[PDB]
């Protein structure tokens, strides 16, 4: 299924399980500590997702 | 100088625990004010009160638990980290013999000169219902810092939602005059110079106007030609609206 | 009691209608500034103004009481007590004084109860019942025309 | 009838101070007291807790803070029960706090009566003093006295009301906020002579005598070019209109221009006596 474009919607939990890494030129962020794989959902699953930009560690999804 | 800002949030504060805890005349609440005491201007943004308990029969005799001074002022740095430990306040109406002695507890915690405060619920008599006083030693000297209120946009604004000059200013300058006699007659039987010094002082600085008598009449003249201007413009609407009443009344007869 | 306690002052006013007792005006007056509650309160307010009937004169030692409390529940049925008590033969004074409360107070509902209670002493003469709203049915509060729709109607029904 | 909340003096001021930090941020507290239904209902005390990680949810709350803490409500008399969940959020049209949803949930199955109070709007403000709340619902809370007929509900007229991203549902069953504050004796007569503008007070004679008379000099040379500008205005006024009808789309042309000659001049010459009354005030 492909998704073009991977971005959430004010989305603050807590610290750990944050994540929420935003494409969009506005409000980019990253998330580093090491190496987090999961098997399908990381934090909000669906849009979850990488594209053009590479964000740090993530590969998997 | 310094000087002393009690945001209301404080006073309102203090008052609380005053009726909370059913605290009689025999009783004092003392609690702690937080703010920043490093410059000029001392800033009271939070106060809380403490499990005191005063006796009357010594003044040596005070309960105070040093474990809630720091455990509180630890756990309300999450709030804001601009509030330390500038001084305490307490209740009552007059300053006894407990107050002084209770004044060297806080000064270990504390860096620069710590601030005295005096709650009186009642207010009676002129203004200032809080006033603040500085300890510092060369025997305790005690200063009276001039105490005034600000606090933010949405703490000043939101008194007024609350709440939805010249006779008075008259009364109680009259009355300087009447307490301060009274405080040179039994200070001059106490003794039988130090403390009337300092109102010699103020009393001293048309008895030294008469030079200044001759100018000031003629600047008076000249206040009163702008008022007679006004007075004119303000006169010639009467007029205007006189006949402009006149038209009204034209048209309900024809009409 | 939020539900019962608020007919129990409001049952002994009935019972205590005409010239009463002056000892059921202080216990009553009293216990509304001991306990604090609003349909309690309201209760005593109009018990405390059903209990004086006629009186006139006789019930200002009660009516004083209540304009010098700041509380705003009190001074909501001190009206009533007027009404009632001056109702039928009017007094200048009387007139003054709940005049005088719907101009000062800011209390929405004390201006409104502050004029309803002016229909029961003018139930005798209804000419200058018009006369009197007249000059209130324009104003920018929206309760200062409440009011004066209930007294227009009290009398002239 | 329902719960009217009555704000104290301390219960408005403290939720503008723990909300102080940052705008998008976020904090908690506790309402405190005890009340009974159909009139009366009372925050004695209030304290904010430590903004955690998590923001708001039912992770939020600290139970070992808030026992700890709650040890020190006894001894201070300020122990009294817990009767609500008062928050600061930013807010939203519609949900003020998207983080918040199972806190309420939680907390009705304690109390079902208990509320949460938030401070809508931060760095908003206006003066009319809009605070904002939420309250469940769902089923029960019927077959009990009457919520709506209190203050002004029974609506929905169009849409509107109140911000106007609700109608029916609000949150959830619009649970029909009604805030009014009553405050003792004591604290009525604080803040009526206490707060005016600022504080000259006690003497109002040469605090601001001197002020005002070393700008006196400048101030007199600005209210002449006021009266300079006005006659100006109403010589044009009565010199381009020979008709008296309107074609000039003048409806009300006369009182605004006569209330600029007319105020303004009401304003300068007020000034310039009732302050000289007392700008001397010499006698020996």
């Amino acid at each position: 299924h492909p998704l073009q474009v991977a971005r959430c919607t004010k989305i603050i939990k807590g610290e750990d399980a944050k994540y929420v890494i935003n494409l969009k030129q506005i409000a980019k962020f990253v998330v580093g500590l090491g190496e987090r794989v999961s098997p399908t959902d990381i934090e909000e699953g669906m849009r979850v997702g990488v594209d053009r930009s590479k964000y740090n560690i993530e590969l998997p999804l | 100088h310094e000087k002393v800002t009690i945001a209301p949030l404080v006073l309102l504060s203090a008052l609380d625990h005053y009726e909370r805890t059913q605290t009689k005349e025999n009783k004092r609440c003392v609690g702690v004010i937080l703010g920043d005491a490093n410059s000029s201007t001392i800033r009271v943004t939070n106060s809380f009160a403490l499990p005191f308990e005063e006796d009357e029969k010594n003044s040596d005799v005070w309960f105070l638990d040093h474990n809630y001074i720091e455990n509180m002022n630890e756990m309300c740095k999450k709030i804001n980290a601009k509030e330390k430990l500038i001084g305490w306040y307490h209740s009552g109406p007059k300053l006894r013999a407990s107050d002084l002695k209770i004044n060297e507890l806080f000064k270990k915690y504390t860096q620069n000169n710590p601030l005295l405060l005096i709650v009186d619920v009642k207010q009676q008599g002129v203004g200032l219902p809080t006033d603040a006083y500085v300890a510092i030693e060369q025997e305790k000297t005690f200063l009276h810092l001039p105490c005034t209120i600000e606090a933010e946009e949405a703490e000043e604004i939101g008194v007024e939602h609350l709440l939805r000059i010249r006779l008075t200013n008259q009364l109680k300058s009259l009355k300087g005059l009447q307490s301060k006699l009274k405080d040179v007659v039994e200070y001059l039987d106490k003794v039988i110079h130090t403390i009337l010094g300092k109102l010699q002082d103020v009393f001293n600085l048309n008895n030294l106007q008469k030079a200044l008598t001759v100018k000031t009449n003629d600047e008076l003249m000249v206040i009163y030609i702008s008022n007679l201007v006004r007075s004119i413009i303000a006169f010639d609407d009467l007029i205007e609206n006189k006949i402009q009443n006149k038209k009204i009344q034209e048209q309900r007869v024809k009409d | 009691s939020a539900t019962s306690g608020e007919a129990a002052a409001l049952g002994m006013g009935l019972c205590m209608l005409g010239t009463g007792k002056p000892e059921a005006i202080h216990d009553m007056f009293t216990y509304s500034q001991e306990t604090q509650h609003g349909n309690i309160t309201r209760g005593l307010a109009v018990g405390l103004a059903l209990i004086n009937y006629g009186r006139q004169e006789l019930a200002d030692d009660l009516i004083t009481k209540m304009l010098a409390s700041d509380e705003s529940l009190l001074r909501y049925g001190g009206a009533f007590t007027i009404a009632l008590a001056y109702a039928g033969t009017g007094n200048n004074s009387a007139v003054k004084r709940l005049l005088h409360v719907a101009v000062s107070d800011s209390n929405d509902d004390v201006r409104r109860a502050a004029v309803i209670a002016l229909g029961f002493v003018l139930l005798r003469d209804y000419t200058t019942v018009p006369r009197i709203v007249q000059l209130l049915s324009k104003s920018h509060n929206a309760h200062v025309r409440c009011g004066t729709a209930f007294a227009l109607g009290i009398a002239c029904a | 009838t329902k719960e009217t909340v009555y704000i104290s003096s301390i219960a408005l001021l403290k939720m503008l101070k723990h909300g102080r930090a940052g705008v998008p941020m976020e904090v908690m507290g506790l309402m405190l007291g005890e009340f009974v239904d159909d009139y009366t209902v009372n925050v004695v005390d209030v304290f904010a807790m430590p903004q955690s990680g998590t923001g708001v949810s039912v992770e939020a709350v600290d139970d070992v803070f808030q026992a700890k803490m709650m040890d020190m409500l006894k001894q201070t008399g300020r122990d009294q029960m817990v009767v609500g969940w008062y928050h600061s959020h930013p807010g939203f049209g519609c949900w003020l706090s998207s983080v918040d949803v199972n806190t309420q949930k939680s907390f009705e199955q304690l109390n079902s009566r208990a509320v949460a109070v938030v401070v809508d709007p931060i760095q908003s403000v206006k003066g009319k003093v809009v605070i904002d709340a939420f309250r469940l619902i769902d089923t029960g809370a019927l077959i009990n006295n009457l919520e709506p007929r209190q203050t002004t509900s029974n609506t929905g007229l169009l849409n509107k009301a109140n911000i106007q991203a609700l109608i029916h549902g609000l949150n959830r069953h619009y649970y029909s906020l009604n805030i009014d504050y009553h405050k003792t004796a004591k604290e009525t007569k604080m803040l009526m002579n206490l707060h005016k503008e600022q504080w000259q007070s006690g003497l109002k004679m040469y605090d601001y005598e001197e002020k005002e008379e070393s700008n006196l000099a400048a101030t007199k040379s600005m209210v002449k070019i006021a009266e300079q500008y006005s006659k100006r205005i109403e010589e044009e006024k009565e010199l381009t209109e020979e008709e008296l009808k309107t074609r000039y789309v003048g409806r009300q042309d006369p009182k605004k221009h006569l209330s600029e000659t007319a105020d303004e001049t009401l304003e300068n010459n007020i000034v310039s006596v009732l302050t000289a009354g007392v700008n001397s005030v010499a006698i020996k």
